[PDB]
DNA sequence: ATCTCCAAATATCCCTTGCGGATCGTAGAAAAAGTGTGTCAAACTGCGCTATCAAAGGGAAACTTCAACTGAATTCAGTTGAAGTTTCCCTTTGATAGCGCAGTTTGACACACTTTTTCTACGATCCGCAAGGGATATTTGGAGAT
DNA sequence: ATCTCCAAATATCCCTTGCGGATCGTAGAAAAAGTGTGTCAAACTGCGCTATCAAAGGGAAACTTCAACTGAATTCAGTTGAAGTTTCCCTTTGATAGCGCAGTTTGACACACTTTTTCTACGATCCGCAAGGGATATTTGGAGAT
């Protein structure tokens, strides 16, 4: 599933990061790095989820971990 | 009827209204404005912290305009603290002559 | 209304119900509100009135997530503000570095 | 016709630094969000919206991340990003140790 | 007037895990700060997410996944255990 | 038993934690469990640093904890140095630690 | 009496041992100067942070308490002394 | 007469201050920059002694962690000598402006 | 290879202190008890929105071809920072005295809270139509070749 | 420089859909009224903050010398990016099945609150004594010299 973040996607979020050229060893680095971002987020988000007593992740539950790691989002409920 | 859906509450129609203040002929997206309620509900829930902790630290049971003020000096950077404390202290002076 | 007493359009009462639902504190006075919704009010005033430049120069009637950012991050003091917040569907300012380009 | 090796890369970065669309696709982040969340809890559904809320910051961070892994290439007197050049903001960020 | 601290519990668990070990002044403020810095920290997680679900009241359910937002892996384990244990044995008595 | 965290087995103060949960504006009610599962918690996290600091001060010869051993013990320790990340412990100095690029040739 | 400059008594040869204890072998002549300017901006923001704190309490004494609370307050807790 | 080469004496340094754990900024021109720069805030202040200690061991601690990512930034661009430029770029990526 | 020698480590002496362990006497807070009351658990429920399904086309990802330009290695020299020396500035240390102001306290009350009734702002819900989407054409800004 | 030649920017026009305004209906804000306690202002006060001086001497500043660092310049193997072909799978569209979230009602009991009893933990205070920690002399590990 990590691999379904492909190279080009990969690339794509370099060039808006205003990258120009990439070795070829990025696209695992950033698969791991992406994988550790995800799993401390859904980590929390899953903790308020259970908290509640629910068995439905809400957009409410992702806001509050982000804003948790300090990563407040403006969007989805704030 | 009966069975009622919760009513959920925003800023909507005050950002709508200050909107039409500042940009008369300029409209608003639903996702920009789910951005600005974050906005408005993010930065009262900071004031509103530092305000709580201003009472705590000096032993006292009531959040005044005074708490609200230090926190907004604490929490805004230079010039938006200036323009921001003149517009709380006006607001306050104003509601107070208002009887 | 009180709001209307203070010259606002952000809710006077509103506000301070939520901050008496928020356990900020035992108390409340009678100012506290009025002088937050006056600064929630001025806040928002200032990011509408950029992003609403950036709508014009994008050549736009209505404010958008991007216009949002852009508003943002141009402005040194917003951009402090919400110097750890994520406007979604805001992109990125063009920005590119010096000795990336040609010579 | 050929354009030299950067000047597309080039106009690759004025393109998407211009937009706001979600760069990575939709089906295969919505399964990696899945297969992360069951390890922790199984048995879960998810709103639309947060898995959204998820790609959002998700490339928001990484976006951001490149940012600072371009630095510390440029830094080092190069015009390549390298698994380093991460390592080093991830480092300086105090994400890592 | 009273200046309230964490000291005389901080040196009985001294005394339990160190017997001959003893503890400086400066040391002791450091230890005093770290327990209300946990405190506070932990106060508010359980504060927001009584919040967050509705709720009038702060239970030991939100003190515990309080306890596992905050605190790293093997950290938040023991000190669930640690929490659970003690809630248990208190039920048990009156 | 008389106090509370007597008859909870702890050395923290269930009354005291009960008290400050009350008078901190954590909430309007705070139920009986609360101040001894956290009590319980800040005993645990303090035995935990005291066992690692006294540690410290065994490896360094000395009998009384000082701040040093207390950095010491947390930087050391890859849980506790994460939960105190962003604090800062006064007179606790730096891991020793040089760079390899730095050692003679 | 005016203070005028008191940046220039954080000497060269104290910014080398922070730069030593920091695990620095070697240090360019112009690093003294951009440490200044640095540190500068950091006493500054915390500073400011705890006289609003010393203002909102109505004393004329900066206490210890200010300089902690306004560390908090930019994610640079300290421990040592009190809170 | 006998002369340590260059980078003898530098890590005997290290090694004598990452032991230690005292301030290394002398106290009374600390306390008197603190001074001044409170006075621009507010004039006529008055300070706990606490209350400078306490600013000096955050500064210096921020200064020796700040120095750690410099040397970081230095050594990443095979250099050993610190530059401003690596003070730049640490304090550009830990996201200190100003 | 082997010697010379410098500074950090080790050894010795006295001695100030700041620790653990007292005992004290005592304010303040915790426990104990009694009663008032509102939060939330459970149970029953309705339906919104999450999951899923079946298919198909079109574009993205993967794969392949080529060589431009990059990172990495090598050499070398001017630049520059480290090491050591000498001078003496001004920090540190200690102790004094004056008072500015932090912290305690006590009466008076203004202000916030709680309760109940009335009034009306802002919520949900609805949809015409204009801004923006999307497709096609033309103009404009440059990049690469000659 | 000058011509060719891509691809983005702009123009133009028709289609789509979500902005934004209008309509109905109530949850919440306001008015009114009665109640008490936190806050405020004013009186007094002694901790510790400012200040100042003196004496000594640790450490800063300013110098000379030159080791070795930075970084300029050069080289080239190969890893990149650009543009080709081939292969896969994302998205889009139309619902149908039904999970589980969230709405409503409820009374038991958990937690509030206030008063009296019990006892914890604080502030003040002396004490044995290893624990440093500063002043003085000797040995040691290894850097640099011969
Ligand atoms: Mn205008
Ligand atoms: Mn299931
Ligand atoms: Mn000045
Ligand atoms: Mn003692
Ligand atoms: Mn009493
Ligand atoms: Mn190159
Ligand atoms: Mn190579
Ligand atoms: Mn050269
Ligand atoms: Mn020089
Ligand atoms: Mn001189
Ligand atoms: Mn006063
Ligand atoms: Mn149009
Ligand atoms: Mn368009
Ligand atoms: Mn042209
Ligand atoms: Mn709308
Ligand atoms: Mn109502
Ligand atoms: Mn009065
Ligand atoms: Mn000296
Ligand atoms: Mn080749
Ligand atoms: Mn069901
Ligand atoms: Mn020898």
């Amino acid at each position: 599933n990590i691999q379904g973040i492909t190279k080009p996607a990969i690339r794509r979020l370099a060039r808006r990061g205003g990258v120009k050229r990439i070795s070829g060893l990025i696209y695992e680095e950033t698969r791991g790095v992406l994988k550790v971002f995800l799993e401390n987020v859904i980590r929390d988000a899953v903790t308020y989820t259970e908290h509640a007593k629910r068995k439905t992740v809400t957009a409410m539950d992702v806001v509050y971990a982000l804003k948790r790691q300090g990563r407040t989002l403006y969007g989805f409920g704030g | 009827k009966k069975r009622r859906k919760t009513r959920k509450e925003s800023y909507a129609i005050y950002v709508y209204k200050v909107l039409k203040q500042v940009h008369p002929d300029t409209g608003i997206s639903s996702k920009a404005m789910s951005i600005m309620n974050s906005f408005v509900n993010d930065v009262f829930e900071r004031i509103a912290g530092e305000a709580s902790r201003l009472a705590h630290y000096n032993k006292r049971s009531t959040i005044t305009s005074r708490e609200i003020q230090t926190a907004v000096r604490l929490l805004l950077p230079g010039e938006l603290a200036k323009h921001a404390v003149s517009e709380g202290t006006k607001a306050v002076t104003k509601y107070t002559s208002a009887k | 209304t009180r709001s209307s007493r203070a010259g606002l359009q952000f809710p006077v009462g509103r506000v301070h119900r939520l901050l008496r639902k928020g356990n900020y504190a035992e108390r409340v006075g009678a100012g506290a509100p009025v002088y937050l919704a006056a600064v929630l009010e001025y806040l928002t005033a200032e990011i509408l009135e950029l992003a609403g430049n950036a709508a014009r120069d994008n050549k736009k009637t209505r404010i958008i997530p991007r216009h949002l950012q852009l508003a943002v991050r141009n402005d040194e003091e917003l951009n402090k503000l919400l110097g750890r917040v994520t406007i979604a569907q805001g992109g990125v300012l063009p920005n590119i570095q010096s000795v990336l380009l040609p010579k | 016709h050929r354009y030299r090796p950067g000047t597309v890369a080039l106009r690759e970065i004025r393109r998407y630094q211009k937009s706001t669309e979600l760069l990575i696709r939709k089906l295969p982040f919505q399964r990696l969000v899945r297969e992360i969340a069951q390890d922790f809890k199984t048995d879960l559904r998810f709103q639309s919206s947060a898995v959204m809320a998820l790609q959002e910051a998700s490339e928001a961070y990484l976006v951001a991340l490149f940012e600072d892994t371009n630095l510390c290439a440029i830094h080092a007197k190069r015009v390549t990003i390298m698994p380093k050049d991460i390592q080093l903001a991830r480092r300086i960020r105090g994400e890592r140790a």
